[PDB]
RNA sequence: AAGCUCGUAUCAGUUUUAUGAGGUAAAGCGAAUGAUUAGAGGUUCCGGGGUCGAAAUGACCUUGACCUAUUCUCAAACUUUAAAUAUGUAAGAAGUCCUUGUUACUUAAUUGAACGUGGACAUUUGAAUGAAGAGCUUUUAGUGGGCCAUUUUUGGUAAGC
RNA sequence: GAGAACAGAAAUCUCCAGUAGAACAAAAGGGUAAAAGCCCCCUUGAUUUUGAUUUUCAGUGUGAAUACAAACCAUGAAAGU
RNA sequence: GGUUGCGGCCAUAUCUACCAGAAAGCACCGUUUCCCGUCCGAUCAACUGUAGUUAAGCUGGUAAGAGCCUGACCGAGUAGUGUAGUGGGUGACCAUACGCGAAACUCAGGUGCUGCAAUCU
């Protein structure tokens, strides 16, 4: 860096660090805050969050409570379960992201017992609808959406996630605004716009129209369809029963493994230089005076 | 080394300061409109000047930054006005490159006495790939040292691909 | 106009410094602190002298001028001006008041009336660096300037190496190796702790061992 | 003041044992101007005791001289007779608080032979009178009592 | 003339720690209050809503009152000659679980213990806490360590 | 002053132990802000003079500022550090542990929260020292010019100010 | 700081550095960086009822403030505020 | 052990300059029909995971590195301070007695620890 910039050493000993995870430009601290603390008044009662992140194309969704060690998973899904449910391609759209949120949803509510009762909407018209009470039972599974750095747009996909965790029986309080379909200039909702979402139906009319006007681009993106002779009009079925497979049996799968803990321990050493000893450093400041002093 | 840490042009900003609002300003306008295919951005002054007869918030020049293809289709443009030399200075420490030209009309676009003749500052501002790193939300980051886009490299860069000279010392 | 120094030789206020909160401060009377040949090389001057505070109390900038002019007189026309090198050793940053003067002691509080250094007993006044040769010279110098002066002071052979925090043989060990480095009037001495690379910049003869 | 009153000196010459911890220590420091302190032999308690020994008994400080007097407000802890008292003091013992309090403090006379100062309010070691003077008490408890 | 508002005083007080300024950390608010728990009280300037007055500073009670985003303290207050009862609504920021109390609960626990372990044995327990005893008499050995003779030293300058 | 309700009981212008609060003294200034003495080495397409000049975004001196590493000196309304004295709370029966009742609060939830029932452990039951006991109620006098000494300390040259 | 016609010490365009050296009506102090500053979007919680509390204190009043209860609303995807 | 998502403490985590990084991951990266946002699909939105890459991000190692952290009879029982005297001294001030006791300095050692969950030669 340029020499009239520099930092000078009083600048550096004032400086205040951010939270490491500030630093890392991961964390909202201010979102955080409001997300997490409790009532005073209802004690140890967790507070737990939706967590909905999206990789360069992987969705993860946590249901998360916290503790002052450290945050606490209660469950964990990935959309890259869902080739376990007949979903191969695409496990980053709109429907991907739905479906996981369905696959959470489904998955705690089962391992909290709230499995039977409180089933959520299982047809699944993307009308507006938060999952209700039953009357005289157990209220259902409460749950906050956690963004993270998401923007909020009409349309996000963050807000699939949160469609299908609600369909499937958490109830996660929402609004309909940043869905698919809702309507800029009026105070209103087209969910024949968000069921088609919900099953990809943008993907698949993106599908039907690079067939007859664009076959170079088609076979380019959508390459893998072909592959699997998936032509468009069946994404629907293929979606409609993943949401299927899914309420059927959620209970998440672990990968089998293959070599241990331990062997995966012992070639990532191989790649892992190591410190040196004050010794060692020792003679190498020696070292460095015999040459760079001793006239060569 | 060299696979993608290639060179493109991030982006070009024409701009005209018009020392004034009212008509000239959006004739001013006009023709970066035409000229960029977008619809230009107008600039207020900063403060109040007086001897160059400004006022603060007035509306004193119009500006655009144009991507991609036809971010190169007006350089070139450009550049062919500058008869394809410029200056050591006009390039940058962190590695973009300016000119200015009087008289647009020397890149195509007929005369038109309604609209006058204006000149145009262009700025061309260069990266590599892996510059999101800076301008995205989450994980911002800078990038490293052998990344940067740097005078030497930039200048160079143009003496090739253009085939145009720098001059001067 | 001058009110006599003994109202003011005591040290009974807190600090008041010029400030945004005093202003209309007067000039210190004294204004040059470092006569002779100040810009003489470490190496040259080893012999350092003091003029030493026994007493907590308050010295004027006049008083400071006026004893700076005494011993630096002194010292050149017996010995030459660049014969040597005074340093004033004390900045007269304290402002006096003067309740100047119907009203009474009504709202009493004075406005500024001069200044003055605020000294420790061992606080340093005067420091002179010379030739061994010229010790009485320069001793006599400051002899002369105690007149000026309210309260005891009282002049001090240094063990030091002119203006140097190191006695004399060990500046001299420093030095005789390779460590010490001239600078404009004072001296840059190596350090073992940093860069290596740009530590040989500096001090390249050192790093041999010898001569 | 409050510290002396605690400790029973609420008088000039009136005297009274310490058991020495941290605790009373730091009482015994901030009392020195006004005391003279130090570590009392077997002879000076027991011609303590036998001379200015007083029970405390429905208050009313009774003299010690009859040991069914002690035997009676001191037996339950073992200590049946004057030269019980004694022992449970010098030795500093389990009951040392019980059979300590139990003695009124000692009301002595001011030194016979006098002080051997000039000035009695600074130090024993700046040749005054206050402070510890370690053994140096025996000398002094005993020209008082 | 004078002046004596209500933070009036308290410059350097609610002042915020070298190099600690900013956003409170999450631990703050996951830390849980209890009527009858013992807290020290002091304010986090950056914190304006639910703030001690400064005489509460460094100060410790007793939560009587549990509240959304506060708790109710009830601290002792002496004017003239007297205490009276004070009640504080504070922000969960301007207090702590005092450890005022640890070495009471953990030597409570521990003095349970070993009197279990005294009983069940045939009891010789001796559990009060007893002040700095004098030292015992000791022996100290002269090998490896003959006594160095020092003496005071003469005046001399240094300067 | 009148008492009144009780009494080994509860009490304390004190210490100890444990755990907080604080920004004064000192200190610091080759640490931030603000002051301040001196050189040394840098940097100008760019503050001014001057030599060469047709000029130069020319070259060379020159003096300024600015930069780098040094240097002497300071702060009631400066400060990273930071005392001593003084200061909040705690040292148990109104305690600790087990069992599991009540509600309209609260939980996804007989979950929690608060108040409880039943059960287990006595004076080394939880530091020191002291305690002509402790608590409590009513009512009413005089007073509401104060002054002095050690220490801290403001204004003032100072004062038996 | 380094860069771009007219353009100059100061106009407008760009990149780098930047712990706050700014800004937040106002005195000054405290506070504040994906904010408490700047730009935009929606708004009236600057509302309704009546208590408790902190400072000043007599533990009166007044000013100002805090944390709840019971309404009705604002905003936000939401926790919330 | 690596890595990711969510974290706690918030520099032993920061800063400057170099170099090394398997596997997975993350990333950069391709696209503009659709929701969505822009002067600009750079950011923001969506779509593909296909076409490309470890260059950068990221992680780690190097440095008589700047900073930060820790320790010590390093400085210093120094400065300051509570208590004492019909102590010294014209005074300014200063010794002593019984206690409490720094900061700078100097030198040495260090440079993130760790919780939940998923994944990986
Ligand atoms: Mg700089
Ligand atoms: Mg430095
Ligand atoms: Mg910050
Ligand atoms: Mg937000
Ligand atoms: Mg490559
Ligand atoms: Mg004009
Ligand atoms: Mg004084
Ligand atoms: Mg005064
Ligand atoms: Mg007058
Ligand atoms: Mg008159
Ligand atoms: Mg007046
Ligand atoms: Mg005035
Ligand atoms: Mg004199
Ligand atoms: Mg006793
Ligand atoms: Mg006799
Ligand atoms: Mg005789
Ligand atoms: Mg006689
Ligand atoms: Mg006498
Ligand atoms: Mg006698
Ligand atoms: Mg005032
Ligand atoms: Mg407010
Ligand atoms: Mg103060
Ligand atoms: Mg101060
Ligand atoms: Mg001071
Ligand atoms: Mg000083
Ligand atoms: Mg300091
Ligand atoms: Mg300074
Ligand atoms: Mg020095
Ligand atoms: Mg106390
Ligand atoms: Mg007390
Ligand atoms: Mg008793
Ligand atoms: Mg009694
Ligand atoms: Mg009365
Ligand atoms: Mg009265
Ligand atoms: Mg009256
Ligand atoms: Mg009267
Ligand atoms: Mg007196
Ligand atoms: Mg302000
Ligand atoms: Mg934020
Ligand atoms: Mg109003
Ligand atoms: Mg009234
Ligand atoms: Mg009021
Ligand atoms: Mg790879
Ligand atoms: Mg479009
Ligand atoms: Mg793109
Ligand atoms: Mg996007
Ligand atoms: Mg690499
Ligand atoms: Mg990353
Ligand atoms: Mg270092
Ligand atoms: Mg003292
Ligand atoms: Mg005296």
């Amino acid at each position: 860096a340029f020499q009239k910039d520099a930092k000078s050493s009083a600048y550096s000993s004032r400086f205040q660090t951010p939270f490491r995870r500030r630093r890392e430009g991961k964390t909202d601290y201010y979102q955080r805050k409001r997300l997490v603390t409790q009532h005073k008044a209802k004690y140890n009662t967790p507070k737990y969050r939706l967590v909905v992140r999206f990789t360069n194309k992987d969705i993860i969704c946590q249901i998360i409570s916290s503790t002052i060690t450290g945050d606490v998973v209660l469950a964990a899904a990935y959309s890259h379960e869902l080739p376990r449910y007949g979903i191969t391609h695409g496990l980053t759209n709109w429907a991907a992201a739905y479906a996981t949120g369905l696959l959470i949803a489904r998955r705690t509510l089962q391992k909290l017992g709230l499995d039977e009762t409180y089933k959520g909407v299982e047809e699944v018209e993307g009308e507006y609808e938060l999952t209700e009470a039953v009357e005289d039972g157990p209220r259902p599974f409460k749950v906050f959406l956690d963004i993270g750095l998401q923007r909020t747009t009409t349309g996000a996909r963050v807000f699939g996630a949160l469609k299908g965790a609600s369909d499937g029986g958490l109830y996660v309080p929402h609004s309909e605004n940043r869905f698919p379909g809702w309507d800029f200039e009026t105070e209103e909702i087209d969910p024949e716009l968000l069921r088609s979402y919900i099953f990809g139906g943008h993907v698949s009319q993106y599908m039907e129209e690079l067939a007859d006007d664009d076959e170079e681009r088609f076979s380019e993106l959508f390459k893998g369809y072909l592959a699997d002779d998936i032509d468009a009009d069946s994404l629907e079925d293929i979606y409609t029963s993943a949401h299927e497979a899914i309420r059927a049996d959620p209970a998440f799968k672990p990968t089998e493994k293959k070599f241990t803990k331990e062997q995966y321990a012992a070639e990532s050493k191989k790649y892992r230089q190591t410190k040196l000893s004050k010794e060692e450093r020792a003679a190498r400041v020696a070292a460095k005076i015999a040459a760079l002093a001793g006239q060569q | 080394q060299n696979p993608m840490r290639d060179l493109k042009i991030e982006k070009l900003v024409l701009n005209i300061s018009v020392g004034e609002s009212g008509d000239r300003l959006t004739r001013a306008s006009k023709v970066l409109e035409q000229l960029s295919g977008q619809t230009p951005v107008q600039s207020k002054a900063r403060y109040t000047v007086r001897t160059f007869g400004i006022r603060r918030n007035e509306k004193i020049a119009v500006h655009v930054t144009v991507r991609g293809p036809k971010a190169e289709e007006i350089l070139e443009r450009g550049l062919k006005v500058k008869e394809y030399q410029l200056r050591d200075r006009n390039f940058s420490a962190t590695g973009n490159f300016g000119f200015g030209i009087d008289e647009h009309i020397d890149l195509g676009i007929k005369y038109d006495p309604s609209i006058g003749i204006f000149g145009m500052d262009f700025y061309v501002v260069m990266n590599r790939p892996g510059a999101r790193v800076t301008r995205r939300k989450r994980c911002k980051g800078t990038v490293g040292n052998s990344h940067k886009t740097t005078k030497e490299d930039t200048v160079s860069w143009f003496k090739q691909k253009y085939d145009a000279d720098v001059l001067d010392k | 106009a001058r009110r006599p120094a003994r109202c003011y030789r005591y040290q009974k206020n807190k600090p008041y410094p010029k400030s945004r909160y005093n202003r209309a401060v007067p000039d210190s009377k004294i204004r040059i602190y470092d006569l002779g040949k100040k810009k003489a090389t470490v190496d040259e001057f080893p012999l350092c002298v003091h003029l030493v505070s026994n007493e907590l109390e308050q010295l004027s900038s006049e008083a400071l001028e006026a004893a700076r002019i005494c011993a630096n007189k002194y010292m050149t026309t017996v010995s030459g001006r660049d014969a040597f090198h005074l340093r004033v050793r004390v900045h007269p940053f304290h402002v006096l008041r003067i309740n100047k003067m119907q009203q009474g002691m009504r709202g009493a509080w004075g406005k500024p009336h001069g200044l003055a250094a605020r000294v420790d007993i061992g606080q340093i006044i005067f420091s002179v660096r010379t030739k061994d040769s010229n010790k009485d010279v320069v001793v006599e110098g400051l002899r002369r300037a105690r007149y000026k002066f309210p309260g005891q002071q009282k002049i001090i052979l240094s063990k030091k190496w002119g203006f140097t925090n190191l006695d004399r043989p060990e500046y001299l060990k420093k030095r005789e190796a390779g460590e010490v480095k001239d600078d404009g009037a004072f001296v840059k001495f190596l350090s073992k702790k940093g860069s290596l690379e740009n530590n040989i910049r500096e001090f390249p003869e050192y790093f041999a061992a010898q001569a | 003041r409050k510290v002396l009153q605690l400790l029973r000196l609420t008088r000039i010459n009136s005297g009274t044992f310490v058991k020495v911890t941290k605790a009373t220590l730091e009482l015994l420091k901030l009392i020195e101007p006004y005391v003279a302190y130090g570590y009392p032999s077997y002879s000076t308690i027991r011609q303590l005791v036998y001379k200015r020994g007083f029970g405390k008994i429905n208050k009313q400080r009774v003299p010690l001289s009859d040991n069914a007097i002690i035997e009676a407000n001191l037996g339950k802890y073992g200590i049946l007779s004057i030269d019980d008292l004694i022992h449970e003091i010098i030795t500093v013992g389990p009951h040392f608080k019980q059979a300590n309090n139990f003695l009124w403090p000692f009301k002595l006379s001011n030194p016979s032979g006098g002080w051997g100062v000039p000035r009695k309010f600074k130090h024993f070691i700046q040749g005054g009178s206050f402070g510890n003077r370690e053994e140096f008490i025996n000398k002094l408890v005993k020209s008082m009592n | 003339g004078k002046s004596h508002g209500y933070r009036s005083r308290t410059r350097y007080m609610f002042q915020r720690d070298f190099r600690k300024h900013g956003a409170v950390h999450l631990s703050t608010y996951l830390k849980v209050y209890k009527v009858g728990d013992i807290v020290d009280i002091k304010a986090n300037g950056s914190i304006q809503k639910g703030m001690p007055h400064k005489f509460y500073q460094g100060k410790t009670g007793v939560v009587y009152n549990v509240t959304k985003s506060s708790v109710g303290v009830i601290i002792n207050k002496m004017v003239g000659n007297r205490y009276l009862e004070k009640r504080l609504n504070l922000r969960v920021e301007h207090i702590k679980h005092s450890k005022c109390r640890q070495e009471f609960l953990e030597r409570v626990k521990a003095n349970a213990a070993k009197r279990a372990e005294a009983k069940a044995q045939g009891v010789a327990v001796q559990l009060k806490r007893q002040p700095a005893q004098p030292r015992e008499s000791r022996i100290v050995s002269t090998e490896g360590n003959v006594p160095q003779t020092l003496a005071p030293v003469p005046y001399e300058t240094f300067i």
